[PDB]
């Protein structure tokens, strides 16, 4: 009922961020700037928009691909920004990712606090979450990764 | 062969069906198979059970839980047993712990080698964790089952909620991870804590009624293994029972995210999803919104607000949030498919609040109203259906 | 001191109740005691599962038997042990197996007991190990919790002037109990009388004392002694085979039959036979339900030489006056037959131990009788 | 069923008022006649009456000594078609408590004590025991057989 297994911990340094800013939140919008990366066969793995703000209604959209597509992505969005679409798009090729694998996490909330908790104590800044029942992914400074594994490990007692 | 069966509480409702359900353990049997048998407590029984132990006491202790539990699973156990005897079989009962509960089920499998229905419920030793389903994946990759068994009244794993989606279709097999995305967001079709052990220990689960002989769907092999030509999109699922609170303008320092979701663990507040992005460089905010059952949702909101005031500029309520969710292997190594799935809800014109993800997964939150629609548009758009 | 507490599955019937028996048993233990507890499954879930047993096979098992009613008793086992725990004390589950017994050795119960825990124990029915418990322990009473609050001198409904009694002898409550309404398992007064534990029949829903059952009736001074109540049984048929040879065997040829059909016997009756014809008549009581199969048998002995006639009763109502002061005084035997003589009501058989009478009559005087029977001796 | 022993005895004397009227009131009479005669009461028997006759007859018990005198008192008064006394009769009692659930004592009882050939005359059984009267010299060839049939 009430305890998640745990299966372990895994990193990742292999892939860039890109962040599309003010992507203007009304129906159509992130189908521009998908199709537009899926044109130019950019295989993109994690995507990730938040609500939208009151006083613009506007948000922004960050996604994860293959380091070397980096800045290829980037540049595709950057030549179609021309209109009011979105003010800026970002590009970072140092950022890293750790995540907590397992399952049943939605009736143990502790485990969540104790992942940030873990980072917290060994100083490391949380960038982005996207978590679910079966996962818990943060992205972080790739320079991070060790002492993020370290600490969840420590945490959770993961391992073998 | 080797087979493990679960029945769950529907499966065991009332005696006609315990004794048919006996039948189909022998007859399984009979079609030359070792069967271990693992029993939950009879209809609603445990859950009733859970509400007693409640009333007479909040918090029970752990021991007695365990021993009330077990009662109850064991009730079914004998009857179950009973049955089995009368129609020719020999049944030896265990607790799921007698079994080793750590692997090591050394006692379980002298009892087989002598022709032996056994059959397992309850615990005793040292609950957690997933109960009869958890056990009965355990036993199957202890014993090296060939396969596990979950019985219940669902007869397999489809495509979509056939109730919305009227084209929707049973898969016949889809791999661990494809079934552990789609059981995430919105299904609750199975243990899920039972299907990461599957996953871990490589024990084929399958998912089937026992009203009927349908052979069900299949759960085996990781999507790792499954070539890059012949992965597929694998269904829709869906989920109305979430509500969503953010909190606006958190700075971006170490420890921010602990002060929002200490508060919440404390309070019991069950989190199924949280999202963060990147924050404004000017100012150095960013939000973080989380979603959680309907019936925590007044208070996560109250918590997180008289820690409003400093820590962050508000805090949002949304109690009318729908989730739809494409998942499938065949996503994992293909671009576009997050640009069908865009263009699939821009064409039917729902619109996109939030957007989350995994490697062969997406979500996105939407109005409850827009979930119908938004599940037959994806569902149609990769035509999943027949 | 120790006590033993035994609660059924009406004084369990839910969590409220459960958590109110369970603050009583810490009061007791509050109170300076070692308490040992023995709990009946909840409500009636030992014959929903006895139902349920029979459903699934027509001849179950002995063993999976005693797993599925062992799991309903171990139900309100955990429960019992949740609400005592709330409410302070260390609560210590036995099976009954491994608390005493088998016949009983209590060695892990007088144990836990030592380091101040209350016992729970379940099942391997509940009353008879309760006393035995109470027994090997050495407890200084075995208290039955149930919906009734003690023995009465009559049925209260029946009898408007009925009283509660304070004390009986142990052959004075088995006597009542076994011709009038079964308050306490029969089986378990008699291991009470045996090994000398007292029993208190009292209510889980009052603070009242009840009734206590102590002492033999041969260790009361003849003097002292008194007449305990009376009691009334509405519910058996009478059975009468004329015609049997008085002569070794026969009587073991009817009782047989019986016994394998299993019909219910109770206070079998027979008289001297006749010297003309040398044949005597044997009366017996079973429950009406078993009556039809009872004569179905015997019948079909009875058109095969054995005896002349089998006759039948469904009608029959029994009422008894019960008391060790009869044991040794004449003349209450004469006060019984006198009182239903002044209310018209007729003797059809007479049946006796050394401080138990009991005679069968119509149904429908059963009321009157009882009544009669009450004013006419102190009772009341 | 429990069963806690047997008991015997060759104390007592039966008395049996024959051919006595199923009428109220009847009974009264036979038993003021000892209370009055303060002869105190043990056993009493009475069995179903006759349909063809309508009488039934009453068997009881009481210490020997006071037996004869007890079988002359009812004598005098004399409806009833005779009185007879006996001296020579043994109670052999199983004593102990649930014998309605279980009817095979009740069988192996009777069983066992015609296996040595002994003579059953009254029995007068209940759920906590099962008494019956038998010749005072095979009190002890009852005994050993109901201690042999259901081991006490
Ligand atoms: C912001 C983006 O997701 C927009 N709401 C859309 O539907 O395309
Ligand atoms: C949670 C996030 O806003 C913050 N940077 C932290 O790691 O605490
Ligand atoms: C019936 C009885 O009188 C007989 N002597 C018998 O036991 O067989
Ligand atoms: C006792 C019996 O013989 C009679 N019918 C009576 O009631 O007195």
């Amino acid at each position: 009922m009430e305890e998640a297994v745990l299966t372990g911990v895994a990193t990742d340094k292999s892939e860039a961020k890109v962040t599309v800013l003010g992507i203007s939140d009304k129906p159509g919008e992130a189908a521009k700037v998908f199709r537009a990366l899926a044109d130019a066969e950019i295989n993109i793995d994690m995507v990730l928009q938040n609500v939208s703000s009151v006083e613009d209604g506007t948000t922004d959209i960050t996604f994860t691909c293959p380091r070397s597509d980096g800045r290829r992505a980037m540049e595709i969005l950057k030549k179609l920004q021309v209109q009011g679409n979105w003010t800026n798009v970002l590009y970072d090729d140092q950022v890293g990712k750790v995540s907590l694998v397992g399952a049943g996490m939605k009736s143990h909330p502790g485990v969540t606090a104790e992942f940030m908790e873990a980072l917290r104590d060994v100083n490391v800044n949380i960038e982005l979450i996207s978590t679910s029942e079966i996962r818990i992914s943060v992205l972080i400074r790739e320079d991070d990764l060790d002492a993020a594994a370290r600490a969840l490990h420590e945490q959770f007692q993961l391992g073998g | 062969a080797l087979v493990v069966q679960k029945y769950g509480g529907s499966s065991l409702e009332s005696a006609e069906r315990i004794r048919n359900v006996a039948e189909r353990i022998v007859a399984t049997k009979k079609a030359g198979n070792d069967v271990v048998v693992v029993c939950s407590a009879m209809g609603d029984t445990t859950d009733e059970l859970l509400e007693l132990a409640a009333a007479v006491n909040p918090v029970p202790p752990a021991r007695e839980m365990d021993m009330l539990l077990t009662a109850g699973e064991r009730i079914s156990n004998a009857l179950v047993a009973m049955a089995i005897e009368s129609l020719g079989a020999e049944a030896q009962s265990f607790t799921g712990s007698q079994a080793g509960v750590l692997v090591t089920p050394g006692r379980v499998r002298e009892a087989l080698d002598e022709g032996k229905i056994c059959i397992v419920a309850g615990f005793q030793g040292v609950l957690g964790r997933g109960g009869s389903d958890t056990t009965a994946v355990a036993l199957a990759a202890a014993l090296n089952a060939d396969v596990c068994e979950i019985y219940s009244d669902v007869d397999g794993v489809y495509t979509a909620d056939p109730r919305i989606v009227p084209n929707a279709q049973k898969l016949e097999k889809l791999s661990f991870e494809e079934m552990l995305e789609l059981a995430a967001v919105g299904s609750k079709i199975l243990v899920l804590r039972s299907v990461e052990y599957a996953r871990a220990f490589n024990v084929p689960l399958r998912v089937r009624s026992s009203y009927s002989n349908d052979p069900g769907t299949l759960i085996a092999g990781s999507m790792e293994d499954i070539p890059v030509e012949e992965a597929v999109l694998t269904g829709v699922a869906t989920d109305k029972s979430e509500a969503k609170v953010t909190v606006l303008g958190i700075s971006d320092k170490p420890g921010e995210a602990a002060k929002v979701f200490r508060a919440l663990a404390d309070a019991e507040i069950n989190i199924d999803m949280v999202l963060q992005n990147v924050s404004s460089v000017e100012d150095g905010t960013t939000d973080i919104t989380f979603t959680c059952p309907r019936s925590d949702g007044r208070r996560a909101m109250e918590i997180l607000k008289k820690l409003q005031v400093g820590n962050w500029t508000n805090v949002l309520y949304d109690d009318q949030v729908g989730k739809v969710s494409l998942v499938g292997a065949g996503m994992k190594s293909h671009p576009g498919v997050t640009a069908e799935f865009m263009e699939a809800l821009r064409d039917v014109n729902v619109n996109i609040e939030l957007i989350s993800t995994s490697e062969i997964r997406i979500s996105v939150l939407i109005r409850e109203d827009d979930l119908d629609a938004a599940a037959r548009a994806l569902h149609e758009q990769f035509q999943l259906g027949g």
